[PDB]
């Protein structure tokens, strides 16, 4: 339920082949540029950083959760339909 | 004790149990004891109504309650795993549960436990081969004053000596329920040889009316 | 305008009524620990870990439930709001079976941290733990209910998001144990979401039983298929392979979770 | 009086209690309704 | 949280197990900050600008 | 003053341990149902008016003020009815008081559900009760039918507009159901799992409807405290702690009793005057309890000068709850006893709060090791420290009832434990 990994603007890159090393069973690659996390602080700065190196950025926006009303007593209504069971 | 089912044959959800129609007619009094909605609230006496038609509430009888009430079956077990008054295991005829908390312990209930244990075979919490007595070490019973204390499925025997327990059980095996009540003569909770509070005929009606 | 002055170490916040202390403190960032609470399930203070000293009070309040009135100043890092936690986590960790390396949820435990972040170093518990029987729900969901923490965060899923009412709480005391009283299989839609919910690794997914460990994953965010909802997903890789399916939070599609088929 | 006049609690069966409320439903008024039949 | 516990003590006392499971995976979780330490090794002012 | 005698004219729960028609036709003989008409018709706000002037505080564990508690719902309509509830569940080890007032004067109880029901404004009262009290509770429905036969309840409170009924509900033997709220959920037909208290019972309770969770004394006193007190009744006890009280005594005594006196009497006289003195003498009386069980100990160093006020005892570090007095003499294993109380709460608590599932059971194991003495002493102040980790960390005040028996045991009898630490230490 912890959410500190949010508040940031990681800019990982796409993935490419990860073949199986036929000797050991190991996994190996060609693209060194795959494990390339980068922590930013605002989206307006990220595009400025990637455009500054010409890379075809592809943004996804924030997904803010709503502020929800959760009233404990409404679990225990006379009229209504939220009458919980098992306390 | 284990608080979960193990679908034995004698305790499977197809055993013979069903409320006699006298008992159905007792339900609709209890569901008109509680409002139209919230008819799922009668679970305590209703499920206890089966306890009195028979001990050892089977899995099937619990599931019957859901049928009369259309409550989820799981919400039946929740109650029956919780309260100690009910009985899910095959119990005896008498269910002689006893206090062992401090004031009744302090008044030598262990001897009442020994004399009772010494003469039946049941250590603490199991049956006789006759299926009559199922001793239980329970904790309090409300009558903490009349200090030694037991219970016979609804009754109350109190102020009972180690000698008096022998007097009891010699009757129950081949007799009747021998007068639920205290010994040493104290009526309910008299001061045991001389009463001191009332000592008079109380005041009749309208004594001390504050001008209403 | 239906807003209430509320204080958090001096903040001048304004919040709608009927809001907890969390929904206030969550604005700023004073993220409070959580075991009984989810942002979508009913409220029930059973864990009693979200405690805090409201200013000018001898008693603390379960912030999961206590709404927020005018003029209230909170002290999240008080001595009394940490003593209230170092004790609690030092209670939970007295019947828990030390199975972290066994546990499916190594880095995905919301208890290991919250014993580190706020729990103490030492478990003075030295008497002897308890045990609990293991269950046989089904092939999707393993059960280790020796480490269940009586949080009620599962049984309030079936009863308010899937409509089943079978995973009751059986018993009392430490002797209490969640699970059916009987031997029934909870193989219905959304039954797999219960794994993401149990923060403890008590119950967890049999397919991803032990195939991996979460820090090892390289997580890629992608979309459901196989139903026309097009809900969202977190995919878990390991060395160019696949091990889990996990959901993202979009507030419109599904809400937070997925169905067992695409899991 | 020095005689125990609560004597009439020994000769009760296990059904005696609820058998009384079987009678009481006639002495009683009708009850509310939550609109619903139950929480369904 | 800053040192691993006694190996006989991680093996019964729960909390010492969890820290042992997170020290050797995650670790200390330092605060942000910065230093320039120093020490005269045989060479001289060996020091670290850990950030 | 030097009160404590209570000339028997002011016995309020007469036929306490007695006879002579507990049934109807003889409760009327004692003074009951007499002026219920204008007691009822005059008004609710008048009744809550007088009860506050009566200085009648709680009679369960908290001693909370009435009037206040009931005036929390004198509200106008909201859409759904107003109920009333009674803790006929005695509970504690020592409280037999409500195994007695039920029989021997049931009608007085019935008044308060009726009178107090309109003094708040209600529709119908439910009496949960301990599911062991079968023949006990059976005495009620006999009394309650005859009420309806007398036209006293049902469309007509003695011939008035305030329709009302007195339904009774049977528990299943659980001390937590004696609590204010899980009671409501037990009555609701669920596990006895309590609630949290921004939704007070007066805003939402049984059936999602508001309630007044009274106890037996606070209501059975209502008829003959409102027609015969309000200012007179206040003269008894003391200023905050005014009234009378159905005390009860058990343990290491000649004649244990259920006596009631002018409240806040000094503790010594309750063992001297009534309920004849402890066995042996007064080098005996090792570690009394004033309250039932959720109150701490008292080491006889104060038990001379005790004054049984709720609040003067808070200098004594106890809080008078049910006032089910327990007494202990010299020749005892006290740590066996006080540990049984944690063996009691272990078998008992609902198992919902984290620091009661495994705080109580945790203390159970520790004290159980102290009785044998094969522990070590450094726990003795740790075990204190955890007792403080449960005070304000639990839904219901059981934790306050499960901690204080220990803290009081430790506030005085630290060294008695230190001996057993040495006695075993000799045994390797
Ligand atoms: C664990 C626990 C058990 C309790 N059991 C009872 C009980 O059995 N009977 C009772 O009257 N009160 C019991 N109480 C106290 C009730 O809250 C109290 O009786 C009730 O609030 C009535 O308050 P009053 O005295 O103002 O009427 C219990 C409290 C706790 C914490
Ligand atoms: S739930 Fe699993 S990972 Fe978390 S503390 Fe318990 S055993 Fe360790
Ligand atoms: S199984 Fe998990 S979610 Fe369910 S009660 Fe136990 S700890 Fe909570
Ligand atoms: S303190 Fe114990 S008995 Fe009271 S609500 Fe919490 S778990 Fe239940
Ligand atoms: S303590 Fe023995 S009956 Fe209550
Ligand atoms: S996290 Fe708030 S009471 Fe559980």
């Amino acid at each position: 339920s912890g959410v500190n990994n949010t508040k940031k603007w990681k800019m990982e890159f796409d993935t490419r082949e990860r073949w199986e090393n036929p000797l050991m069973g190991w996994a190996s690659t060609a693209d060194p540029l795959s494990n390339m996390v980068l922590t930013f602080s605002a989206k307006e700065d990220a595009i400025a950083f990637a455009e500054k190196n010409g890379w075809s950025y592809d943004v996804e926006e924030k997904k803010v959760p709503k502020p929800k009303s959760k009233s404990y007593g409404a679990n225990f209504s006379w009229n209504k339909r939220t009458r919980v069971s098992t306390k | 004790a284990l608080f979960v089912h193990r679908d034995t044959p004698e305790n499977n959800p197809d055993t013979p149990f069903d409320f006699t129609p006298e008992n159905y007619k007792r339900i609709e009094a209890i569901v008109k004891n509680y409002p139209e909605g919230h008819q799922a609230a009668a679970v305590l006496p209703v499920l206890d109504l089966a306890q009195r038609q028979n001990g050892w509430l089977p899995i099937s009888a619990m599931n019957k309650v859901a049928e009369v009430l259309q409550v989820p079956p799981m919400r039946v077990y929740e109650v029956a795993t919780f309260y100690t008054m009910y009985n899910r295991k095959p119990v005896g005829k008498y269910h002689i549960q006893v206090c062992t908390t401090t004031p009744c312990m302090l008044r030598d209930s262990d001897s009442i436990l020994e004399t009772l244990q010494r003469k039946l075979g049941i250590k603490v919490g199991e049956t006789t081969p006759d299926k009559l007595f199922t001793l239980i070490e329970v904790e309090c019973l409300g009558a903490c004053v009349n200090a030694p204390m037991v219970q016979i499925n609804d009754n109350y025997y109190e102020d009972l000596t180690p000698k008096d327990i022998e007097e009891i059980i010699d009757e129950l095996k081949a007799g009747k329920v021998p007068k639920p009540g205290p010994r040493s003569g104290r009526f309910c909770c008299e001061p045991a040889g001389g009463l001191t509070s009332l000592t008079e005929p109380p005041k009749g009606p309208g004594f001390g009316v504050q001008a209403g | 305008s239906n807003l209430i002055e509320v204080f958090v170490d001096g903040q001048s916040v304004m919040v709608e009524p009927g809001t907890t202390v969390l929904q206030a403190c969550e604005k700023v960032g004073m993220q409070i620990p959580r075991f009984c609470y989810h942002e979508r399930l009913s409220v029930a203070g059973n864990c009693r870990m979200c405690l805090v000293e409201i200013e000018k009070a001898p008693k603390v309040v379960a912030a999961c439930a206590m709404p927020v009135m005018k003029g209230w100043n909170i002290l999240t890092n008080s001595e009394k709001s940490k003593k209230a936690r170092e004790g609690v986590m030092e209670f939970l960790l007295a019947n828990h079976p030390l199975d972290c390396p066994i546990c499916d949820q190594g880095g995905e435990c919301d208890l290991q941290d919250q014993s580190m972040m706020f729990g103490s170093d030492r478990s003075r518990f030295l008497e002897g733990k308890r045990a609990v029987e293991d269950k046989n729900i089904g092939p999707l969901v393993k059960t280790i209910m020796t480490r269940c923490i009586q949080c009620t965060r599962c049984i309030r899923f079936a009863s308010e998001i899937a409509g089943v009412d079978d995973l009751g709480t059986t018993g009392r005391g430490n002797d209490m144990q969640v699970g059916t009283y009987i031997e029934k299989m909870f193989m219905s839609e959304l039954s797999g979401n219960v794994i993401d919910i149990c923060p403890v690794g008590a119950l967890t997914s049999k397919p991803y039983a032990f195939t991996a460990r979460p820090w090892e994953t390289r997580k890629t965010e992608s979309i459901d298929v196989m139903d026309a909802v097009g809900s969202n997903i977190v995919v878990s890789t390991r060395t160019g392979e696949v091990m889990r399916i996990l959901p993202r939070m979009h507030e419109d599609i599904n809400e937070e979770w997925i169905s067992d088929k695409t899991r | 009086t020095t005689t125990y006049k609560n004597l009439q609690h020994h000769d009760y069966n296990t059904y005696t209690f609820l058998d009384l409320n079987l009678d009481l439903s006639k002495f009683r008024l009708p009850q509310p309704s939550s609109g619903r039949e139950s929480p369904r | 949280k800053v040192s691993p516990p006694k190996r006989a003590e991680m093996k019964t006392s729960m909390e010492s197990l969890i820290h042992h499971f997170k020290l050797y995976t995650e670790g200390y979780q330092v605060p942000p900050g910065a230093t320039y330490t120093a020490i005269e090794a045989p060479k001289g002012e060996f020091g670290v600008y850990l950030v | 003053t030097s009160f404590g005698s209570l000339k028997d004219e002011d016995r309020i729960f007469t036929n306490l341990y007695g006879r002579h028609d507990w049934r109807l036709k003889g409760a009327l003989r004692r003074g009951d149902w007499y002026k219920t008409k204008e007691i009822l018709l005059k008004g609710p706000d008048w009744i809550l008016g007088e009860m506050k002037t009566s200085g009648l505080r709680g009679r369960g564990g908290a001693g909370f003020p009435t009037g206040l508690k009931w005036s929390f719902m004198n509200k106008p309509s909201d859409g759904r009815p107003k109920y009333l509830v009674v803790n006929a569940d005695e509970g504690e080890p020592g409280t037999c008081k409500d195994r007695e007032i039920m029989r021997h004067d049931p009608h007085k109880l019935v008044e308060g559900c009726l009178v107090g029901g309109r003094a708040m404004g209600a529709r119908a009262a439910y009496i949960y009760i301990r599911g062991e009290f079968y023949n006990e509770a059976s005495n009620l429905q006999v009394a309650i039918r005859e009420a309806y036969e007398a036209g006293l309840i049902g469309k007509n409170a003695c011939g008035s507009d305030y329709d009302f009924d007195v339904f009774v509900v049977r528990g299943a033997g659980a001390y937590i159901c004696g609590e204010e709220t899980a009671l409501i959920e037990s009555i609701e037909g669920k596990q006895g799992k309590p609630r949290l208290k921004p939704p007070f019972p007066a805003d939402v309770g049984v059936f999602g409807c508001p309630t007044t969770v009274a106890n037996v004394e606070t209501v059975a006193v209502s008829p003959t405290i409102c027609r015969r007190g309000g200012t007179w009744f206040a003269g008894f006890g003391r200023e905050r702690n005014s009234g009378t009280k159905l005390f009860n005594i058990s343990g290491h005594v000649n004649h244990p009793c259920t006596v009631e006196e002018e409240m806040s009497v000094p503790l010594k006289e309750l063992i001297e005057k009534h309920a004849g003195g402890v066995t042996g003498g007064w080098d005996n009386l090792l570690a009394v309890i004033p309250g039932g069980s959720s109150t701490p100990l008292i080491p006889k160093s104060v038990c001379e000068t005790v004054l049984m006020d709720f609040d003067a005892l808070v200098q004594a570090q106890t809080g008078l709850g049910t006032a089910a007095v327990i007494v202990m003499d010299r020749s005892t294993d006290i740590v066996k006893a006080i540990a049984r109380l944690i063996e009691f709460y272990k078998h008992e608590s609902c198992g919902q709060c984290t620091p009661c599932r495994e705080g109580v059971d945790w203390m159970n194991k520790v004290m159980a090791r102290f009785v044998k003495g094969d522990a070590r002493p450094a726990e003795i102040d740790s075990l204190w420290e955890i007792s403080k980790q449960i005070e304000g960390h639990t839904i219901c005040a059981l934790g306050d009832g499960a901690a204080w028996p220990v803290q009081g045991l430790i506030r005085h009898f630290r060294p008695e434990l230190e001996d057993r630490m040495q006695r075993f230490a000799q045994q390797h």
